[PDB]
């Protein structure tokens, strides 16, 4: 297992798959124009999991970028490292969503698909070990949701032994304009729960609520968020694109973190907390890391996990500290909150460490949670839809475009489970 | 000869199989070229090592990993020529910690070559006793494949010993949540095929070099070291032959009182650093003293509150045979050291000659004599309850199993497989029973 | 053993539902390489199992696992006597407003097809004759009954439709009150040999190691003004296949075999879950749950499982669990 193909769709995936590329083009030591520019080997050990090698020192990133909107593309050329993008990757349409999943998903989704999935067929048949396809999309909109999953679907179907992997962001009524989100938002999680395997969730009240306070910035961009996204991009894949035996590969990451096959939600954390461009001077220290980045104040979901209990956690710290520094400040937040852990899953928390810290910090440290707490956020959206369908609103877009009204309400019937299931296991002790 | 065979399967079997053929090259004297400056290119040594044409002295091993990072450091390291190259077998998507893909969707597709590749090194041999398989109780592949490959194994080779050298998952280095379910499969499958398992608590080795060696965060690297010295304590009985000196299978026999008890807890003597310098060479009573205290113990456990079924004691280096003998009085009812009614309470001594060398800047301090003592005690059954506690939490949800299932094998496959262990540990009950 | 016993016979209690067994006997194969018979039924209510077990100090000895059930039928019964038992007291269901439906669990080999599927004189065909002799009966044509029937595979996690040869149909529920299967050709009958030839359209069309590879559910619908009154399913599923036994390899095959067992997971968990009680139990885990939900907890709903067990040796390990979640199952 070590090729990752990777692939952005819609006006916020396609944004954040920019970011990623870029923090991780920097830290592997990619030039922009596409040469290694490094100084380590470090970031060559593993740099085949998200680069295809042009001869010539060429490090094509291993990447598809698609919208339904014709613009978008232009946001990719003005990106700084956007030129080292593959020409045949580029597969761009012309039609537009403007926020409707079953535009994306039933209508012309439904025809730009079947060219996506050529693209995505001449990149597997140009990799020594495909691990498994990583996406990012957004689920308020109408282009990614939809039609990413379809593509999900379609990809499933033809490549049923190999990870689906899913960084999905949230919509909210402090970010989101329209209110055709509590739609697209459970028809997605309806696709999610019986198609994927992982599935990161980032929740943009969270990126609001962490933009303001925190950075104190009262006017938050919608640049502002993306930097946030990106950073906990780059630690959670350090497990890919660097050496190591814990998180070695998908599989491996996915089987000490799911342990039912639905339960796959993740609630992924950053410490310490920097704006763009500003670095640390009073860089943080180690019992302030794990006492952040396990507190609620830097976690990337509306989930105050204190309410629920934690089934799995990755930790991963970055840079250079003291080992035992790490593991006892692990179980020692184990033991101290031994409340907040299922008893009758043992040894569930595993953290792994790396040498080559991100950019702007000298150490760092990523979380990644599959808590019980995480129906909190699926209660929310459960309810901003059970108030919107319960009166039919905007249901002629959707239904008058081939879906089924009913597949909606399989839908709430769906979600409304999962949270029975989150639920279910959360007061369960050894008995 | 009187020929062996090495296999070693995982991450942990290939790493602690390179500190072991290594410190066999140091000791019995081999450069990483495998040449020999002694040899006339049938000897002790001929067992475990087949001479080529120009006297390249080349291991009888088998490597393993599905995935082929760690033994690719095998074809780039220092012995890269020590080896025949079509010996070193390798896959590509490892088991990911997954023991239903070893067992069942990966392994089967490379088992027959790694069986024709076996067949290549056993159609060398004049007189083979036996296999020595070396694998992790925990990653995917070195339990799977091993549950495989000894299915096999015992196929092809009825007759045939097969030892297991078998590594006890510690929490600190699990890489895994789903540890005990891999450990409990591979013990289930495994156990009607071995004759004898060596058990290694990483937890044991990790508080050794907590203590003795006073690393405060030991690398796998120093683990592969120590329980490589120790595997050399073992093997050095096969690998030598001094009139003082009996097979390992000659007191094998005397290890297993039954089929399914065939975990002789390991004890090995003098740990010390070569660090923290300045320091008085032991006894043979100094050293027969630690060879019981649960310190210098292989497995967590604790004897002492248990029963034994035997006890050897394989000493090597300055050691004569009136030393054991002194040595074995004083602890002989000097301590509450309890056998079974239904066994003689004898020890049986492998006396052999060369002394332990250690490894170079091998933060183990050498020494002239040092011992290591098979124990098949009753108290051992600890390590496996210590499983299937954590399992029984887990499996009493279902949690996980979702994966194994999702990759071939059955549910009721676990209930039986759980079953039979707590069936295992009513037998190490039922040894403590007596009679009148 | 075996024989030099069986004074005692069979005074049971009230069960949530009909769950039989059934034996069957050995094969060519098992006998040829001379396994061992290890099941016997002394009376339609007993099923012992002789589990050779032996101590740590090699003496063998057995286990002798004792199961009382609602009825054992033992090495020789015909489809007739299975029907007469498992089925046939719950057609009596669906022409009073019910919906009932049958099971056919065990492991393959076991025989579950040869009891739902024939060769044709198997329970799909004998129970749908009893609706038709019914049907004709005076007290219930008074009624006007338009007799309806499905048909279709679950395969590989999907929904296929074998009346209408292979199309996908989704699953949803809305509103709860059922599980809508949509898109399901629902073809109209009238006669018994309507539903042969129905019949012998799926159970050729089912996917195929010669073993019925997936699940098939078929339906005898009633409905009086169009809308339902009735509804017997009589399901004949996939056995619970090893793993340890070493299919060919194959990319397909293993895929299949793994969501074999993975429904099967899901449904025994779902079991596990009924039977202490867990207020969420996961019936959206697999599509097969999906539809069991009603199957169980209908508001008028009557049920009946068939398991089947092998008496070979080899099969204890599946036989025992098997055995065991049918008695987990009687409550
Ligand atoms: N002593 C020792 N133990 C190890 C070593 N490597 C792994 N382990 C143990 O093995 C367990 C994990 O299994 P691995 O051997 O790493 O996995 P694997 O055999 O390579 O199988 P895959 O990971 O699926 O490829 C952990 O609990 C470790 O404690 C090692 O080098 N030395
Ligand atoms: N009452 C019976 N008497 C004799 N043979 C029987 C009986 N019931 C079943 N069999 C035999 O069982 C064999 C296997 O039947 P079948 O039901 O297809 O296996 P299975 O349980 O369905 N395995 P699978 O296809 O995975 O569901 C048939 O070929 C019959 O010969
Ligand atoms: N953080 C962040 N959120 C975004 C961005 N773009 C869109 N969103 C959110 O995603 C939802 C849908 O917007 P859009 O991306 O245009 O829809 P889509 O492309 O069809 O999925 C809105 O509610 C926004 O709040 C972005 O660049 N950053
Ligand atoms: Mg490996
Ligand atoms: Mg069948």
């Amino acid at each position: 297992m070590r090729e990752i193909v990777h692939i952005q769709a819609g006006q916020c995936g396609n944004q954040i798959g920019a970011k990623f590329w870029e923090v991780i083009s920097d830290e592997h030591g990619i030039d922009p124009t596409g040469s290694y520019h490094g100084d380590s080997d470090l970031q060559l050990e593993r740099i085949n999991v998200y680069y295809n090698e042009a001869t010539g020192n060429k490090y094509v990133p291993r990447a598809i970028l698609v919208d339904l909107e014709p613009g978008t593309m232009d946001s990719v050329r003005s990106g700084p490292f956007g030129q080292i993008f593959r020409p045949d990757n580029f597969v761009f349409g012309q039609s537009g969503a403007g926020n409707n999943w079953a535009k994306g998903h039933y209508t012309e989704g439904a025809e730009l698909v079947d060219s996506v999935l050529d693209v995505v067929r001449k990149e597997s048949e140009s990799c020594d070990c495909l691990q498994g396809f990583q996406l990012t999309h957004s689920l308020g909109g109408g282009t990614g949701s939809g039609m990413g999953t379809l593509l999900i679907s379609k990809i499933r179907e033809e490549y049923p032994d190999r990870i689906m992997n899913t960084f999905s962001v949230m919509p909210s009524p402090k970010v989101s304009d329209t209110v055709v989100e509590p739609y697209n938002a459970t028809l997605s999680v309806h696709q999610l729960v019986e198609n994927t395997d992982e599935t990161y969730c980032i929740d943009n009240e969270a990126l609001y609520d962490i933009c303001f306070r925190t950075l104190k910035l009262t006017t938050p961009t919608y640049g502002d968020l993306n930097h946030l996204v990106s950073a906990t991009m780059s630690g959670v894949t350090t497990c890919l694109r660097f050496p190591g035996q814990l998180n070695a590969d998908l599989r491996k990451l996915a089987v000490n973190m799911v342990p039912f096959p639905r339960l796959h939600f993740f609630m992924p954390g950053f410490a310490p907390l920097t704006s763009r461009g500003s670095q640390q001077y009073r860089a943080l220290t180690v019992p302030e890391l794990t006492q952040q980045m396990f507190d609620s104040k830097n976690m990337m979901a509306a989930c105050d996990p204190r309410h629920g209990r934690y089934l799995t956690v990755a930790a991963i710290f970055r840079g250079r500290m003291s080992m035992k520094e790490v593991d006892e400040q692990m179980l020692n937040v184990q033991n101290k909150n031994s409340s907040y852990f299922v008893e009758w899953i043992p040894n569930n928390v595993k953290t792994a460490v790396c040498d080559i810290p991100p950019r702007g910090l000298k150490m760092s440290a990523t979380f990644i949670g599959n808590s019980t707490a995480i129906q909190e956020l699926f209660k929310r959206i459960s309810e901003q839809f059970t108030a919107m369908f319960r009166r039919k609103a905007f249901l002629h877009w959707y239904t008058g475009e081939g879906m089924d009204e009913m597949e909606f309400t399989e839908a709430e019937s769906n979600m409304n489970d999962l949270v029975s299931e989150y639920q279910q296991y959360q007061d369960a002790t050894a008995d | 000869m009187r020929e062996c065979i090495s296999i070693h399967v995982g991450q942990a079997g290939v790493q602690i199989g390179n500190a072991c053929w290594e410190l066999y090259c140091l000791e019995h004297g081999i450069q990483p070229d495998g040449q020999m400056p002694s040899d006339k290119t049938d000897d002790s040594f001929n067992t475990f090592f087949s001479e080529t044409g120009a006297g390249k002295h080349v291991p009888r091993a088998v490597f393993v990993d599905l995935e082929p990072t760690v033994i690719d450091e095998v074809r780039t390291g220092t012995y890269r020529q020590l080896f025949h190259p079509e010996q070193l077998i390798t896959g590509k998507e490892d088991a990911a910690n997954n023991y239903a893909r070893g067992h069942y969707t990966i392994g089967k597709e490379i088992i027959d070559l790694v069986l024709d590749r076996i067949r290549k090194l056993a159609d060398q041999c004049t007189g083979l006793q036996g296999f020595l398989v070396f694998h992790s109780f925990g990653g995917g592949t070195g339990s799977g494949f091993t549950s495989l490959l000894m299915e096999r194994l015992s196929v092809d080779y009825g007759k045939k010993s097969k030892l297991e050298f078998s590594i006890y998952p510690a929490p600190q280095v699990s890489t895994a949540v789903v540890e005990p379910y891999n450990s409990i499969l591979t013990t289930h499958t495994t156990l009607e095929h071995s004759d004898c398992a060596f058990m290694v608590d990483n937890e044991a080795i990790y508080d050794i070099c907590r203590r003795n060696l006073d690393i405060e965060r030991p690398t796998y690297t120093n683990l592969n070291r120590l329980i490589s010295q120790i595997v050399s304590s073992i093997t050095a009985s096969l690998r030598f032959d001094g009139a003082l000196n009996v097979d390992l299978t000659e007191f094998q026999t005397n290890l297993v009182p039954y089929p399914r008890i065939h975990f002789p807890l390991a004890t090995y003597a003098p740990v010390i650093s070569a660090e923290k310098a300045y320091h008085e060479q032991l006894s043979v009573a100094e050293i027969t003293n630690a060879c019981f205290e649960p310190a210098n113990q292989m497995v967590k456990c604790d004897p002492r509150h248990g029963k034994y079924m035997a006890c050897c004691l394989l000493y090597r280096g300055d050691v004569v045979p009136k030393d054991v003998n002194a040595a074995i009085a004083t602890i002989k009812t000097k301590r509450s050291i309890q056998f079974v009614d239904w066994c003689p309470t004898g020890f049986k001594v492998g006396i052999n000659y060369q002394p332990p060398t250690v490894v170079p800047g091998g933060d183990l301090a050498k020494v002239q004599r040092a011992v290591c003592m098979l124990s098949n005690t009753t108290a051992i059954a600890e390590a496996w309850a210590r499983l299937d506690h954590k399992f029984d939490l887990m499996y009493a949800k279902r949690a996980f199993v979702h994966w194994y299932v999702g990759e071939g094998m059955e549910e009721g496959e676990f209930s039986e497989a759980r079953e039979d262990m707590a069936a295992l540990e009513k037998d190490y009950e039922e040894v403590g029973v007596d009679s009148v | 053993f075996r024989g030099s016993l069986d004074y005692r016979p069979l005074p049971i209690d009230e069960h949530r539902i009909c769950v039989c067994v059934r034996k069957r006997p050995l094969n060519k194969k098992e006998t040829q390489m001379k396994d061992l018979d290890v099941i016997t039924i002394p009376s339609k209510d007993v099923v012992m199992v002789h589990e050779p077990k032996q101590k740590v100090d090699l003496t063998r000895y057995l286990e002798n696992q004792t199961f009382r059930f609602d009825y054992a039928f033992d090495d020789s019964a015909p489809n007739e006597m299975v029907y007469r038992f498992t089925a046939r007291p719950l057609v009596e269901t669906i022409f009073e407003r019910g919906m009932a439906t049958c099971f056919a669990y065990g492991q393959t080999g076991s025989g579950k097809t040869h009891t739902m599927g024939g060769d044709s004189k198997g329970i799909y065909a004998l129970a749908a004759r009893d609706v038709f002799l019914m049907l004709k009966k005076p007290n219930y044509k008074k009624l006007e009954l338009q007799v309806y029937a499905t048909f279709f595979e679950i395969y590989s996690g999907k929904v296929f439709d074998l009346l209408n040869r292979k199309t996908k149909l989704r699953v949803l529920e809305d509103g709860k009150q059922q599980v809508q299967v949509v898109g399901l050709q629902e073809r109209e009958v009238k006669c018994v040999e309507d539903v042969l030839k129905l019949i012998d359209i799926g159970n050729s069309c089912r996917t195929s190691a010669h073993s019925s590879r997936s699940h098939a559910v078929f339906q005898i619908i009633l409905r009086r003004k169009g809308k339902l009154h009735g509804k017997f399913s009589l399901i004949d599923l996939a056995g619970n296949e090893r793993g340890a036994d070493t299919s060919s390899a194959d990319r397909q095959t293993r895929l299949e075999g793994a969501e074999i067992n993975k429904s099967l997971l899901a449904l025994k968990e779902c079991i596990r879950a009924l039977g202490r009680n867990k207020p969420h139990t996961p019936f959206r885990a697999s599509k097969l749950t999906q539809v069991l939900r009603d199957s169980f907890i209908g508001e008028n709903s009557r049920t009946c499982m068939i398991a089947t067990i092998s008496p070979g040796m080899a099969s204890c390990e599946n036989t025992l669990n098997t055995l065991r979640y049918a008695n987990r199952v009687k409550e």
